[PDB]
């Protein structure tokens, strides 16, 4: 039952997303991937599912099983309006990495960086 | 029948890849006579059963007589068997144990499955990853792939031939209001054969899965250009 | 048995790709090796496939070539070509047309229909053919347009079809639209895949004249299948960078290639 709810949120079926959170289920809780809610949606540029569990109370600077933040992993697979979303709504881009490195150095995305200036 | 069989092959190769396991039995009920033929050579999608406690992938080579031997208990669900002899049901561990860290790099989820028989100048095994997109009404898909690999030891050790051989079944099925329904099935398969040096650094098990790991990335990109290029332009060709 | 063998072998011709039926009916017939079990058992399995894939045909001497649709069909072996107002044998096994024969109410609503969808199909289809009829369904006016558009290609390994069919039901003054797009691919260059699409839709037309609901009737068919095609390119460009990753990704989240000794 982990397994549909990932796939609902690297997809971005935002109707099964949002039965799965009203049934109980906790936006904060790392499944079985190694993965938070908002690391599989940041991961695949969600933008929708991404605002629905911001909203809903996710934390926008918790680390995954790779030390990965949200917004460094929109970062590292170069979702534009996902780090744009992301800085508007408070994430730390001062966080580095499992490299030591921020956001901002671990990208050659112009497009990005600016946006992380 | 040797141009029976040879009907039946070039006729589930045209047959829409959704529906290979009722076609090939319609197929069987229509000409029993290569019923063992046809299974051996006709690419099925990957069958999950319980250990009963993780989940394993059934295929022939795990097989014998109307029973399954999982690769975490040894033992066939069905009890009865042939068995891994104790050197190499050691090493076959490890290739589950190496390979399940392999499916959750790559798939993030899904089920793997590995097992090993002797031959005679050295062995070979199959791996089996089995990826389905279930839970969504709007997007659906699955991933299957049978890896077969053959291993040569050469004199002291040192080197070995490998002999790869990969087929990757892919569907993927789309519900949106514009595009309505889109549904792509098929498969791709390869042979690989190449010697690599097996010192204790590198043994066995990391040579096959840098050989899986290479192999599953060309597949992919092959996939991606005939699955959403190849296709896609052939659909614009007609309008 | 014998009545179970010609139920899967009619099955198996059914489900045959676009420009692949005469290699379908081949294994077919070697699997079966009943050759008059074949012919009577699946002779509604010939007349099957060919009325589903709007298959065009060529009559001598009219032109224009005509699709074998059920709408079409005229029960008793032959069908009819609206335009040029005509019946026909058809042999569904070598789809040849033979014994033409001349062939009502509501009949300038199809030729005006027609005479404006003949130049849509030429301005968005290559080797595109349509044919509009004009029947009751019952008891209610019905027109209905089919287009096809196939690319034959096995010296390439591809073969493609697209099918379209739109019913407009006419109960003044609006008019019933109910229509189905269907897209058939197969593709064994390397490889092999196949793609299988439709849609449908269903909409609302208020009826006028003659030329003017004949207008407005393709102006629908205009707008919803060009939404249909830039659908299906945006779709496949999702399913490339999202629900392919979502099955198997290009690389681990690290982005990093596997180290494999750091496994052992
Ligand atoms: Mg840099
Ligand atoms: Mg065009």
């Amino acid at each position: 039952c982990d397994k549909e709810f990932m796939w609902a949120l690297k997809n971005g079926d935002l109707d099964e997303v949002k039965d799965y959170v009203a049934k109980g289920e906790d936006v904060n809780r790392t499944l079985e991937g190694g993965r938070k809610p908002l690391h599989y949606a940041a991961d695949c540029g969600q933008l929708e599912i991404l605002e629905f569990l911001l909203l809903k109370g996710a934390d926008i600077n918790a680390p995954d099983k790779h030390h990965i933040t949200p917004l460094l992993s929109a970062v590292y697979e170069g979702h534009v309006s996902c780090v744009k979303l992301l800085l508007s709504k408070g994430a730390d881009k001062t966080v580095k990495g499992p490299d030591g490195l921020t956001a901002f150095e671990a990208t050659d995305n112009q497009a990005i960086k600016a946006l992380l200036q | 029948s040797d141009q029976q069989l040879d009907c039946a092959l070039d006729l589930m190769r045209r047959l829409p890849p959704q529906q290979i396991e009722k076609n090939l039995s319609d197929l069987i009920d229509l000409v029993p006579s290569l019923c063992e033929d046809l299974l051996s050579s006709v690419d099925q999608p990957l069958k999950i059963a319980r250990d009963k406690g993780k989940d394993y992938l059934l295929c022939d080579y795990n097989r014998d007589g109307d029973s399954y031997r999982s690769p975490w208990s040894n033992k066939y669900d069905p009890p009865l068997g042939a068995m891994p002899s104790a050197r190499l049901r050691k090493l076959e561990v490890e290739a589950n144990n190496a390979f399940d860290q392999y499916r959750d790099l790559y798939f993030e989820g899904g089920v793997s499955s590995v097992y090993l028989w002797d031959l005679d100048h050295g062995f070979a095994g199959v791996i089996l990853i089995k990826k389905a997109g279930d839970g969504s009404k709007k997007i659906k898909g699955c991933w299957d792939s049978i890896h077969v690999v053959e291993v040569q030891e050469k004199s002291s050790g040192r080197t070995a031939h490998y002999k790869l051989t990969s087929t990757v079944m892919l569907w993927l099925q789309t519900n949106k209001t514009g595009s309505g329904t889109m549904n792509l099935g098929g498969s791709l398969t390869r042979q690989m054969e190449k010697d690599e040096t097996v010192s204790d650094s590198s043994p066995h098990i990391a040579n096959i899965g840098r050989l899986v790991e290479d192999m599953e990335n060309k597949i992919r990109s092959t996939l991606n250009e005939i699955y959403f290029g190849k296709t896609k332009d052939i659909v614009n060709g007609l309008r | 048995s014998d009545e179970e063998k010609v139920r899967i072998a009619a099955k198996f011709i059914t489900h045959a790709p676009p420009g692949e039926f005469n290699e379908v009916f081949n294994d077919v017939r070697l699997l079966l090796n009943n050759d008059n079990l074949l012919r009577e058992g699946a002779a509604h399995a010939f007349a099957q496939y060919n009325m589903d894939q709007f298959t065009p045909v060529k009559i001598e001497g009219y032109d224009d070539q005509v699709l074998i649709t059920e709408h079409g069909d005229l029960g008793n072996g032959r069908f009819l070509d609206p335009r040029n107002k005509i019946s026909f044998k058809f042999d569904h096994l070598r789809k040849e047309a033979s014994d033409p024969q001349p062939e009502s109410a509501l009949k300038q609503w199809r030729d005006a229909c027609d005479s404006a969808l003949r130049a849509y199909v030429k301005d968005h289809y290559p080797n595109g053919f349509c044919t509009v009829y004009g029947k009751s369904i019952d008891g209610q006016q019905t027109i209905i347009a089919c287009i096809e558009s196939h690319q034959f290609q096995p010296k390439n390994f591809w073969n493609g079809r697209w099918r379209s069919e739109w019913k407009f039901t006419i109960t003044p003054p609006t008019a019933q639209v109910a229509a189905v797009l269907k897209i058939q691919v197969h593709y064994y260059e390397d490889g092999n895949v196949q793609l299988v699409s439709h849609k449908d839709i269903q909409d609302s037309v208020q009826v006028s004249s003659d030329v003017q609901t004949a207008k407005e009737f393709i102006k629908i068919i205009e707008n919803a299948e060009n939404e249909y095609q830039t659908a299906i390119s945006e779709n496949y460009q999702t399913m490339s960078d999202t629900t392919f990753k979502a099955l198997r990704r290009q690389l681990p989240v690290t982005r990093t290639k596997i180290d494999w000794n750091k496994i052992l």
